[PDB]
């Protein structure tokens, strides 16, 4: 059955927290985070992937670089493109630039992606427990989120349907000795390690799909 | 509940 808690950071699947800066590229960080987890599961090597490669090259698939995008379109680009470059070979500069994809520097691939369906928290829990980190969209458009520091985040103004930010669910847990209450999703953000709880946020779990975390979740197939 | 910065 499903584990009481999961934290893929403790298993080597997750890279250190990154910073998208003033570019609307959270979708690219969410997609490289999911791909980093799946490549690690497949090869045993954790290699940081290039968000800039996605920002600069995936316009044909429907992404708009620093003006926004979608994780599923990014996984589609990696499939059609045949690869994705490492973060070291194609560094992040937080502005839209010319596509400079280099096949010789590719370190990741995908054949498509799987959508978490239904858009229910229990389905997301199954996906997190069996696959690894999962890309998700959420409603991060709140001052309370910008100033979040620690604890379980809950915001009455949060929408489960109108989402504006891509993040990565790396696990789930609970506070205390009881696994069924004070539950939370472990979410990796892309605002730097100085934001939030070391770059992470605990989003309330089993509180009616709070902030939309299970509404548009997906992961690459590697 | 949850804490805010600093
Ligand atoms: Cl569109
Ligand atoms: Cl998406």
């Amino acid at each position: 059955d499903l584990p009481k808690s999961v934290d893929w950071r403790k298993k080597g699947y997750v890279t250190p927290v990154k910073n998208q800066k003033q570019c609307g590229s959270s979708w690219a960080f969410s997609a490289t985070g999911a791909l980093e987890g799946q490549m690690f599961r497949k090869t045993g090597k954790l290699v940081s992937l290039s968000e800039q490669n996605l920002v600069d090259c995936s316009r044909p698939q429907g992404n708009q670089g620093c003006n926004g995008g979608f994780m599923a379109r990014a996984f589609q680009y990696v499939k059609e493109n045949g690869g994705l470059d490492s973060e070291e070979s194609y560094p992040y500069v937080a502005v839209d630039e010319i596509c400079k994809y280099r096949p010789e520097n590719s370190v990741a691939q995908d054949t498509g992606f799987t959508v978490v369906a239904p858009g229910k928290e229990k389905a997301l829990m199954k996906a997190v427990a069996t696959v690894g980190p999962i890309s998700v969209a959420m409603d991060a458009g709140h001052s309370s989120f910008q100033f979040y520091k620690s604890g379980i985040y809950f915001e009455p103004d949060c929408s489960s349907k109108n989402l504006d930010h891509g993040v990565l669910v790396v696990g789930y847990g609970f506070e205390g000795a009881n696994s069924q209450n004070s539950k939370y999703w472990l979410v990796k953000n892309s605002w730097g390690p100085e934001w939030g709880s070391n770059g992470y946020v605990k989003i309330a779990k089993d509180k009616n799909n709070h902030c939309g975390i299970a509404t548009a979740a997906s992961y690459p197939n590697v | 509940v949850y804490e805010k910065k600093p």
